[PDB]
């Protein structure tokens, strides 16, 4: 009712500065009194900037996808994060360094959504029919505020923590796909950095997107024909240096690298 | 061959068939790893006078990130017998151990002998088939704080193991999901890719370790590949359950108090 | 392009089809232009509208300098595109008529067929994957209206990306279930291995070519429409082609291509 | 008596990791004479306690034969000491100067032997793999010569191997991709080793039976390098991927 006040514009203008000087800021969950509506509401002001600059959503993020993460930052639920075209990457492609801020990746199970989920009450059905094919993913997650110090206000503020989104090319559809047992290994220079199922995201990847196709639809954004949903983390995050090449493989899925680039 | 190899053996071998806890050594039963390899033998001979005898071999510390946290170079293996075998779907008593725990392996059955200096491609040439399994580990040390002589001397924790169903060699055991539960709910989540980043390196490695004690893996050997999660504390009245991607499920219970 | 219709690019474009209907190339036409590579696109298209106006129907799009090393030798970091036309395509081991071809040389691509119209802004690889409908094995017939190859990147993107032929196989493969990135490639002549390559060797895959293509052809005003095929890049080194010569080219898990030359 | 000593200076070079120059004038070899260095380097090997397992085939392909002048290729005995662990580490310090090479490697389940064809070939292989060699010319700046290159085993020093697959698994034309840490450092397929890799084996048949050898039962064979070798430096990943093949890896140490 108030997402357009003054101390969230300051709020979303000092996160947006961050970004685009490439220099992390200190946290702002102590400016927030309004709870996790406000920070979802900062987010949002910097969703309009990024489509006044022509950008286009081209899907979400789901974060604190483990009952144990959801425990650290005192939440019951996860949080949800909005990606751009800007913020896309495909399997293989250089990553300039200057697109990160404290990058960080993981393995997920990416779903690309082929109908709207505009209606309240979604349920499983919907989001099956509504589910086209699934990808390999690694997202790179980036961080505007100084070395990773946040609560659930600070990274639902800065768009739930979102950097890049790296894509495999390969669609697989559900039919035939167990992405309950579906083995994760993320790879650095030979090494096995981190290690998942897909069970480890909420149990299953569809139990975080029915979560957040709900949570859209009750925020007045839902999903839409063509968004990618990157369902939640498989294992746990890696730090990025300059030149890290990571590997996704995920089992019945495929495999996806992020090459980042040095200096 | 010493009094203090001997004295330590039986001491170890005591422990495993009471399931009371046993001191560590410290300064007088300080023991060298070549010490450690010779109370391990004595530790198996023990076994296989009671007409036990060796049936495979588990690998220990199966990552690079885990030589890393215990500052070892190599990996640890164990001498499995045919006293540790647990019947898939059995019950244990807890009373004869002294403080399991609980893992999920990838295990492979030897249809020939693997001996050597053997590429992945050798290696299961030689395999009969493959199979998930949970490896009951026991440390027979008291108030244990890492030392790696210890472990190897108690054979690298070696007590129980049980295996699930028989699956074609030619499976794809690189990067399968895996879930061990306690009546029902996940204890651990991770995939056999934790096991050197594929399981078929722990039998490459497995023939290597038992090259370096002149020995081979025999036809017929079963051979435990490492550990894809951590252990977990195992308890009285639960269902212990290992689900893995492509390999179905093994299972096994605790007695009730 | 505010002046892509220049009396000068007319020139230009006059010469280049001139060289192409004599059957005779020309000297290099860099020397000419000074408007970088924008002016090169506006020539290629002045050629376009010029098969459009002879009732030529476009059939598709070139994608070259697909590699890193290739895009080096030109001083650029991006690749170049060229319009193919219905009197460009030839099917597997149809014979290719020497007099269709202009210095002609050979490369075995992937050709993706599209299905949906890419006419928006900002194309992602999730619209790209969903406006594909199946991929063929081609061979691509690249051809130079300036002589001797001596071509920089205005001469090529000016002479329209130096397409010459493309030959398509029959039999369609959809993409889900396709490596492109490990595909292996092996073109032979005369049993000899001429060109060998993998699906990586295409700016990392085909589809990130295509993507490029896609994006490009929106900022020109000349989208992807569908039936549009896309030869979206050397899988391996380009092989010069002689009258009466037979290449095959075959991309495991998509199918082989065989492009007949006539003996002239 | 000069086999002998161009044996063991060539040998010497092997363990030292230290080069040695090239044939010249006074010992000067004949490929024949190369063909004695080469059983005789082995042998040195052999003396050590390692033994021959398996074979690698050199200049598989028509442009690497007619580039150095050759109308065949040349081969190279492999002994166990030249085993690398797969997802191991080596130390550059006992090499003189190493590349390494992304091949297909056959294993025999029978006897293979004389003038086969690509048919018999197959029906004696167990299972077929992707593989990396690490090759290491002894010479230090090498102008090309081909008895150097006979009498100096082919090169041959370090290999590596990858996952079972089963034998019938069509390797013709396999994408392979050569990593340094995640980057490609050369691109190819397998269909680079002869036009196809089944053929190295037969021609691998054909060169042990000029010699009254054998492919014996359990062998290795590595068909041949489907792309140009790249010189290896200290830590970095070495993988290579194949399609249908899965991946192999292999690290070098840091300074």
């Amino acid at each position: 009712l108030n997402w357009m006040s003054e101390q969230n514009a300051k709020l979303a203008a000092l996160l947006n500065e961050a970004e685009l000087s490439e220099k992390p800021i200190e946290p702002v969950r102590g400016h927030i009194e309004g709870g996790i509506a406000q920070a979802y509401a900062i987010q949002q002001i910097n969703v309009q900037r990024q489509l006044a600059a022509g950008r286009r959503v081209t899907g979400r993020k789901i974060g604190l996808t483990s009952a144990a993460v959801q425990k650290q930052l005192g939440v019951d639920q996860p949080d949800f994060g909005t990606l751009f075209d800007s913020m896309a990457v495909n399997d293989g492609e250089e990553i300039a360094w200057s697109r990160t801020l404290q990058p960080k990746c993981e393995a997920e199970v990416a779903l690309v959504i082929e109908r709207d989920l505009d209606h309240e009450n979604i349920t499983l059905i919907d989001l099956i029919g509504a589910t086209a094919y699934a990808l390999p993913a690694i997202e790179v997650v980036g961080s505007r505020i100084a070395n990773w110090d946040i609560n659930i206000l600070d990274t639902v503020a800065d768009n739930a923590s979102a950097g890049l989104y790296v894509l495999g090319h390969t669609p697989v559809k559900l039919e035939g796909l167990d992405l309950r047992l579906a083995g994760m290994v993320m790879e650095r220079a030979g090494q096995q950095v981190s290690l998942g199922v897909g069970a480890a995201c909420l149990g299953h990847p569809l139990n975080a997107a029915l979560w957040l196709a709900r949570t859209l639809v009750k925020q007045g954004t839902p999903l839409k024909s063509g968004d990618v949903v990157l369902s939640g983390a498989l294992g746990p995050l890696v730090a990025a240096n300059p030149g890290d090449v990571f590997e996704a493989r995920i089992q019945g899925l495929g495999s996806v690298r992020a090459c980042f680039s040095p200096a | 061959a010493a009094m203090k190899i001997s004295r330590i053996a039986q001491r170890l071998d005591e422990a495993a068939v009471s399931g009371k806890a046993t001191p560590q050594l410290t300064g007088d039963d300080a023991v060298t790893v070549r010490e450690a390899a010779e109370i391990q033998r004595l530790l198996i001979a023990h076994r296989i006078e009671r007409g036990a005898r060796q049936v495979g071999l588990k690998m220990g510390f199966t990552s690079r990130a885990k030589m890393a946290q215990m500052g070892v170079s190599d990996l640890i293996w164990g001498r499995l017998t045919s006293d540790m075998w647990v019947e898939e779907g059995g019950e244990i008593d807890l009373a004869h151990y002294v403080h399991p725990r609980v893992e999920p392996e990838i295990c492979y059955l030897l249809g020939k002998r693997l001996e050597g200096n053997v590429t992945p491609l050798e290696a299961l040439a030689a395999v009969e088939a493959v199979a998930p399994a949970m490896e009951i580990i026991d440390s027979r040390y008291r108030d244990f704080k890492f030392s790696l002589p210890d472990v190897i001397a108690d054979n690298a924790s070696s007590s129980g193991f049980v295996v699930g169903a028989w699956h074609k060699p030619e499976t794809d055991v690189s990067n399968l999901g895996m879930v061990m539960s306690f009546d029902g709910r996940a204890v651990e989540l991770g995939t056999s890719a934790a096991i050197l980043g594929s399981p078929i390196r722990a039998l490459v490695a497995a023939a290597r370790l038992a090259a370096q004690q002149g020995e081979a893996l025999e036809a017929g050997s079963l051979i435990l590949a490492g550990a894809a999660t951590a252990a977990v504390a195992l308890r009285p009245g639960i269902s212990v359950r290992c689900e893995v991607q492509n390999l179905g499920s093994l299972s096994f219970s605790t007695t009730g108090e």
